[PDB]
């Protein structure tokens, strides 16, 4: 009576092969979100956004992105605004939202902008040679650092989808 | 991305679909000039006649008219003790006086309305929308329009002229793009209201503040970012005709002050619900324009710009 | 300026998801459902047993994409509604304790529902493979339209075992 | 899960670690009884003596003591007009009258404290903590107790308080007092672990008495504790608690206190009058963690996980 499942015919194709075009489609939406952050908080810059987009394309194409966060961080803790994108498999109808809906008017005085990436299991299992070939075009290289915390809560407010894969966006929200 | 839609794309779109074609604007101006010439001729023969001047007063006179213009705005200055001080009576008075000065037209062509008197011609062009202004000899053609509201069409037209002189073409074009967007929001969104004059004054304030109007996507983004981040709570005053001291205290939520009348707040009527609508709409449009900047294909770029400018936009 | 997660901090090299790991995740979902029961009257202990059973079957087979349990008012989820999304374990791996169901929310006219979306592996499996994997199901679900959400989603817990994660989002009243 | 830790496990942990063993409780009662009988005999010889009675008044008297009981509570009723008004003089006066009545005790063994007077037993004994009650002969030994929180005068009746508790124990023999003791044990652990956490034992007892009156089942300890934690979390301590054992609820006057748990003897004495919002927040967060843990332990797949969840509630003394 009250137990339901998603309609069988509503499921999208489940046999999609993720390509560079799908990578660029997701990365363009992140770039948009970053440009929206810039308009209301001053960072990141257009040139940094361009490099973030290139980086995202390379990691998505290779399947090496687990999760990446961009935004303002105090001490070792993210504050609002901070946008986090977790890679996953496309579900159901495959929600592919428009980018945007950055909250304006938040206090960021003490923090500086940062980004932090977590690589996927496929990356950790890859050979050194596989990594070198897949990541040749990286615009910059990242250095290990202690995982940051969150000063606030996470709101899951967008999903970007392409080629059988999804990016799930959570936005850090201040306690109020 | 910009490869698919850029400033020149928007500029072409504005001419094709947004702006009032010059040919049509010329026709409308000649229509008004015809009435004005008749009034001057009649006034010359009868100096005691109440109707002292007819001035084109709206978007057409300011060069901010959209393709969708449906009438020609003019003000008629009315003097003397005979003219009533009630709008129904004053509009009746205006209509009778218009009938006297236009003996070639039939009486039925001149029809009064709630806030104005309309002169219509059957099957030959747009109607002329005439707003009465009570005149008592104040300088700069200052007059009053249920209390009396002081105004000067020449000074209002002068204000816009100075901004158009500061940024030729670009200022009037951005004003028209923003009005065109505001019209699309009103049909798409129920509680949405955005007076054309407020749009004009907000953009004039941005121009005064140094915003660059020569790139239409970025100029629109400055407009949209201003609305979102100030939340329409920043008072807008110009010092063209008076110092900012003159405003005094106001209890109004939105304060966008008539550059001709320091006592008139154009946004006086706007509520918090009206503001939330503008803000939400401006956020959506800013989200779409920045999405179009990075969109990987032409099709997505057009679809994002259609959030701002509607189905007429095709890139 | 640009950092990533320390190599050492990542998970163990080889993890094969088993029914043990499935039961570890499902027990935590069951706990969450009993917390909901204590502050909102539903679902019952007997229903929770069936939900846990079902979750173990689908988890074991890798067929779970997402499942929601909670109250619906009109035709949308309201607070409380708990949503669990299957994914791969990332980084150090967060295996939280279950719980943190807010009390006091309005569920006056509301009824309890659960809604499941299967994974892409379910959809790519043959009907023969599906029937052997879903042999031990305690009940069967019927197709329905995905309901809306009245509020926002808070991502507030992660349960992890055997190289896989369940990410929990909680519906919240607009405030 | 329940196969790893169930009601019987909790009942056995209670006997092993939580409850005060009877042999110790008998020793403590005899300590108190020895002083009470000595006062009765002295007062019989000296009818004008200020100290009129000594009544065991705390957890030991109520059958709710923990193994960690650190002293023996008794109330001493003080009549006459020789007692000074101020707290320091009163406790000094009580110390003096106690030495007069127990001349065998070394005077140094009678020590005024902040709101009470300690009587120390040299050999193999806990101290006796004597709380003054100003008494004027009213029925049921009604008098003005000195609060052990801030020294305020509380008009109440310790005998009627003991009656109140005994009626709840009659309504659930063994189980009511056992659940009280489990909740006090938890609260004691929270006070060590959490900074702003206070939870007066008498308040715990009154909250549980209300749940019992309301029909909560105390015969299964995991569920009875869950009812207690659930109540704390869902009311947030903002539901006024009133009993009608001794007066009708109409006698309660409106109060502005944040937490209102009204003395069953005295309708204007709010037992929780001192609890602040930070206190309440500490209690609620703790009750939520405790409830989450107990229900986690209900489904946990292994004994080790189950024990770890219960140790969030009862600490490292709990081993399954
Ligand atoms: N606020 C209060 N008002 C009246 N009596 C109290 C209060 N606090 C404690 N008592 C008395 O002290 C006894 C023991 O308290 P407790 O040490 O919390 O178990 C209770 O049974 C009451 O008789
Ligand atoms: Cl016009
Ligand atoms: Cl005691
Ligand atoms: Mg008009
Ligand atoms: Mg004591």
């Amino acid at each position: 009576s009250h137990h339901h499942h998603h309609h069988e015919n509503l499921y999208f194709q489940s046999n999609a092969t993720f390509s560079v075009t799908h990578a660029r489609h997701m990365a363009a939406k992140v770039a948009t979100d970053l440009r929206r952050m810039q308009r209301f908080y001053g960072y990141p810059s257009d040139a940094d956004i361009e490099a973030y987009e290139e980086e995202l394309v390379v990691f998505l194409k290779a399947g090496y992105l687990g999760e990446v966060s961009y935004g303002f961080q105090k001490n070792n803790n993210w504050i609002e605004p901070t946008l986090r994108y977790t890679a996953g498999d496309l579900l159901g109808s495959g929600t592919d939202d428009d980018p945007g809906k950055i909250r304006p008017g938040k206090d960021v005085s003490g923090a500086s902008f940062y980004s932090f990436m977590t690589y996927s299991s496929k990356y950790l299992n890859a050979t050194q040679s596989e990594k070198d070939t897949a990541l040749k075009d990286l615009p910059f290289k990242r250095v290990g650092a202690q995982s940051p915390g969150i000063n606030g809560y996470l709101e899951n407010d967008k999903t970007y989808s392409a080629g059988g894969r999804s990016l799930t966006r959570t936005s850090v929200r201040n306690f109020v | 991305s910009t490869e698919h839609v850029d400033h020149k794309t928007i500029a072409r779109f504005a001419e094709d679909k947004v702006n009032l074609p010059k040919v049509k604007a010329d026709d409308f101006r000649e229509q008004a000039k015809r009435l004005q010439n008749k009034l001057e001729g009649y006034l010359s023969d009868h100096p005691d006649f109440s109707l002292k001047r007819m001035i084109p007063s709206g978007s057409l006179a300011k060069g901010t008219a959209l393709r969708s213009l449906n009438d020609i705005d003019v003000a008629v200055y009315i003097s003397g003790s005979d003219a009533p001080q009630d709008l129904r009576g004053l509009l009746d008075y205006l209509a009778d006086r218009l009938r006297k000065a236009f003996p070639n037209f039939s009486p039925d062509q001149v029809k009064p309305q709630t806030y104005s008197v309309t002169v219509s011609f059957r099957g030959s062009g747009l109607d002329v929308d005439i707003v009465p202004v009570l005149y008592s000899g104040l300088p700069d053609w200052r007059g009053h329009l249920g209390s009396f509201l002081e105004t000067s069409i020449p000074l209002h037209l002068d204000f816009i002229k100075a901004r158009k002189r500061a940024a030729p073409k670009h200022f009037a074009q951005v004003v028209r793009l923003a009005k065109y967007w505001a019209r699309l929001m009103k049909q798409e969104r129920p509680n949405f209201r955005f007076k054309s004059f407020m749009i004009e004054l907000i953009l004039a304030k941005l121009l005064d503040n140094g915003v660059d109007f020569s790139n239409y996507p970025e100029a629109l983004q400055a407009f949209f970012s201003y609305l979102v981040s100030t939340e329409l709570r920043e008072r807008i005053v110009f010092e063209d005709n008076y110092p900012a001291s003159k405003i005094g205290t106001l209890s109004d939520l939105v304060q966008i002050i008539d550059p001709v009348n320091p006592v008139n707040n154009v946004a006086r009527l706007y509520t918090q619900s009206n503001v939330d609508a503008i803000i939400d709409a401006a956020m959506d449009a800013g989200d779409a324009i920045d999405a179009a900047f990075y969109a990987p294909t032409k099709q997505l770029t057009v679809t994002y710009w259609q959030k701002v400018f509607g189905s007429s936009f095709q890139g």
